[PDB]
RNA sequence: GAAAUUGUUGAAAGGGAAGGGCAUUUGAUCAGACA
RNA sequence: GGAAUACUGCCAGCUGGGACUGAGGACUGCGACGUAAGUCAAGGAUGCUGGCAUAAUGGUUAUAUGCCGCCCGUCUUGAAACACGGACCAAGGAGUCUAACGUCUAUGCGAGUGUUUGGGUGUAAAACCCAUACGCGUAAUGAAAGUGAACGUAGGUUGGGGCCUCGCAAGAGGUGCACAAUCGACCGAUCCUGAGGAUGGAUUUGAGUAAGAGCAUAGCUGUUGGGACCCGAAAG
RNA sequence: AAGCUCGUAUCAGUUUUAUGAAUGUAAGAAUGAAGAGCUUUUAGUGGGCCAUUUUUGGUAAGC
């Protein structure tokens, strides 16, 4: 039940060791699933192929 | 007595000064969102040019208004309403969109109807229907010290400082929004457009999400 | 005195449920403790009943339509309180003082300036 | 919580006037508590007896201290030396006020308390035992 | 004492927010922006129709 | 010398109910301010 | 090829018409304009002008008109409904007094407390004084006989409002009240030790000691007994 | 209702991530709130009818 919360302190015993030993913007805290950046997908050989209800 | 003039010419002296910073400050924000939706505009331009296609960086931020009344609701969307601040109908909150958030409002639905804002919807909104929750107390804004006065702590010292943490949603985006306190927005000046209010927008409705749409009943509703 | 113009909330007098029907039911309001009443369960179209929301202006309360709160008076000796307060009280002479006492306590007032509300009672000619 | 004390003593009134100005006022936690003890009834301050405050004085690092009492000072018999204090209470029972003068120290009201120790300072705060008795 | 609203009554507005003379004065709500000729390619065209 | 209940006089209303609430017209009647 | 425009979105763009509202009451604040003085739409209405000065406001009232509006009380049940009471008015008409015990609060005194059984006195059922006892409490335990609560600064550890020293502050330490947990000392009955019942050994009991907290009066009130919230019963 | 603490990090008919054979835990995840705990005692209360969604049985059909 809590197999992950002694696992994720020992994590942090990691991330508290190189936090001292470095000049740290340190972020021990899980962030959720942020929304998607944007890319510029290109179609050179992946050409956008149509589709229909032909049948 | 002294300190009749002196004190007040020193304090006139330290106004202008804060007001000079806060002049610039605003100057960066509207530099800002000008050259990032300038930059928006000739990324999707250029991928037409080049053959390919520019998806957009993901919405960060929603408005959520709440469509209901407080009765014949179930007990797991009549908490997450609490929960998002929208305590009775025609009531507003901003939300920060996390995989966390998302879920939340797909539990909610039929009771709301939400989007993604503008910056002009923003800005009309926090300039009329402002309110601040110092220590409690609904406090009208009106004057930049009140916002300072609180939020100093976390950089925010204006009004559009403010609305700044708000859409580029910010380090600090948690304090700004709980400062505010949960619009109270009137029935929509133009109407609904709808006949029947409780389908989804898709479907001739008024609820769930209306992604752009928001900022055209957000802006009757204020 | 300064005063504010005075609104009322409600100008109607509070009657008791069927005292228009009975006769040994008084005017006089009482609230229905039934718990199956109609007027208690406030539905349309039945009477309207006594609560804070009809309260009186604060600034305005207790104050006849000249801005003056009404005091009742006896004799001399209790009038000549109302010596330094013109603006703010006006005189009421008591209903079981005499025509003899009433002009003393009317020329007494005239004299200091203090308003009094009932003139012309036991004042025939 | 309460406003006013359910206490119809005007002198208990005017004590509670006192200290509700000095507690808003002078912002030390001594007046908060003593003004807080003042609203408090008679089974929620049980008299403390002098035999406690000469425990208070047998303390360490407590000799000259000006000790008070927001309940009532009672006499002893079981004691037979007594230090050369001054105890600030509201009322003292004629032997307790007898054994404190004896001894060479004072006994002192509340409000003389208010004006040697206005912050409330070299105080010490007895109470008596509550759960002891039903 | 009461809410005077920014957006009508300027003067407010101006209260709050500096920058809204400057806004004002070079109109920077209206402003105008260079063009450029960055045509769309074939591939875009072909499969738009 | 109250009310129930009744007579007379004056006003008003009344096509298979009446009394009640909101609002006003109409008729009746009344309060100050101009001491 | 070179344009226009629709639609969509923004302007801290300008300019009209209409409605409802004016709360506050010397000055403080935030601002704007101005070369400055000063002004302002900036911490909630002022300026000008007219009719009347009484039934013209408004109220009360009888009616008309538009719209609304089951007959109250009781008793049932998940509800509605039945059913039961209600011809009308006046006056009368139902949680009262007391005893006993208890909680909370107020007051007096406080290891004490209570005068009012009585006596003295009295301006006379009032008030004002008081000797001797008595009641409850200050000690409990055991079936009773009986015995009877400090080894320690009244005890160590753990917290603990306050206070004290340092701290330009945060903070550290000392002291630690009431009170709460755990390990101990004494009283009581309970067995070995054998000095007969000794010094010491281990718990069990208690609404124990461990530096008292009660007594009395008054008020709100609860439980039980009284005719006992008011009227009614198949009677011996 | 009363007293004594802390007015707080005391938590929540909620989501996420992870642990698991629509429910179970943990979180130095999210979001929301200043009404938290502990004694003491003091009223009232101890029926159900209708409907929606799961699910097991049923039949001319209801159920």
């Amino acid at each position: 039940c809590r197999q992950e919360f002694l696992e994720r302190v020992k994590a942090n015993a990691a991330k508290r060791a190189e936090a001292k030993a470095q000049g740290v913007a340190v972020q021990l805290k899980r962030q959720p699933a942020q929304p998607r950046e944007s890319r510029i997908v290109s179609t050179e050989g992946n050409v956008p192929q149509t589709l229909a209800p032909v049948p | 007595a002294e300190q009749v003039a002196a004190e007040r010419a020193a304090r006139k002296a330290a106004n202008k000064e804060k007001r000079a910073i806060i002049l610039e400050r605003n100057a960066a924000y509207q530099k800002e969102y000008e050259t990032a939706e300038r930059n928006i505009i000739q990324a999707k331009r250029d991928a037409k040019a080049a053959g390919s296609y520019y998806v957009e960086a993901q919405h960060k931020l929603v408005f959520v208004v709440r469509i209901k009344g407080i009765n014949k609701i179930p007990p797991k969307p009549r908490k997450v309403l609490q929960l998002l601040r929208l305590t009775r109908i025609n009531s507003g909150t901003f939300v920060k969109v996390t995989k966390a958030t998302l879920e939340l409002l797909k539990l909610i639905e039929p009771y709301v109807a939400y989007g993604y804002p503008s910056y002009s919807t923003i800005r009309q909104l926090v300039y009329k229907r402002g309110f601040g929750k110092i220590n409690k107390q609904r406090v009208p804004l009106s004057d930049n010290a009140i916002i300072e006065a609180n939020l100093g702590k976390y950089g925010i010292l204006s009004i559009d400082d403010l609305i700044h943490e708000i859409i580029t949603v910010g380090p600090h985006f948690k304090q700004a929004n709980n400062f505010l306190w949960p619009f109270k927005l009137s029935n929509p000046s133009g109407g609904w457009g709808v006949p029947r209010k409780f389908k989804h927008f898709i479907q001739g409705g008024s609820f769930g999400n209306r992604e752009e749409f928001i900022n055209k009943l957000v802006k009757s509703m204020n | 005195l300064p005063h504010p113009k005075i609104v009322k909330k409600h100008t109607k007098k509070f009657k008791r449920h069927h005292s228009d029907r009975y006769h040994r039911v008084a005017e006089n309001w009482r609230k229905q403790k039934g718990i199956d009443s109609v007027v208690r369960r406030r539905f349309r179209g039945n009477i309207s009943q006594p609560k804070i929301g009809y309260g009186s202006n604060k600034k305005t309360k207790f104050l006849s339509p000249s801005g003056h709160k009404t005091f009742l008076v006896a004799n001399v000796k209790d009038l000549e309180t109302l010596t330094m307060h013109t603006k703010t009280y006006a005189a009421e002479i008591a209903h079981n003082i005499s025509a003899k006492n009433r002009v003393v306590i009317l020329a007494r007032a005239k004299a200091l300036g203090i308003k009094v509300t009932n003139p012309k009672g036991r004042l025939a000619l | 919580h309460r406003t006013a004390p359910k206490s119809d003593n005007v002198y208990l009134k005017l004590l509670v006037k006192l200290y509700t100005f000095l507690a808003r006022r002078t912002d030390a936690p001594f007046n908060k508590v003593v003004l807080k003890a003042l609203f408090l009834s008679k089974i929620n301050r049980p008299p403390v007896s002098v035999s406690r405050i000469a425990r208070a004085l047998k303390q360490e690092g407590a000799a000259n201290k000006t000790v008070v009492v927001v309940g009532t000072v009672t006499d002893d018999a079981r004691i037979f030396e007594f230090p050369k204090t001054t105890v600030a209470a509201l009322r003292f029972t004629a032997g307790a006020r007898a054994k404190i003068v004896k001894a060479g120290g004072e006994c002192i009201t509340l409000d003389q308390l208010a004006v040697r120790a206005p912050k409330g300072q070299n105080t010490l705060i007895l109470r008596g035992p509550r759960n002891s008795r039903e | 004492v009461l809410k005077k609203n920014p957006l009508k009554n300027k003067q407010v507005l101006l209260r709050l927010n500096p920058y809204a003379k400057v806004f004002a004065a070079e109109k920077l709500g209206s402003k105008k922006a260079e063009k450029t000729g960055t045509k769309p390619a074939a591939v875009f065209t072909e499969t738009l129709k």
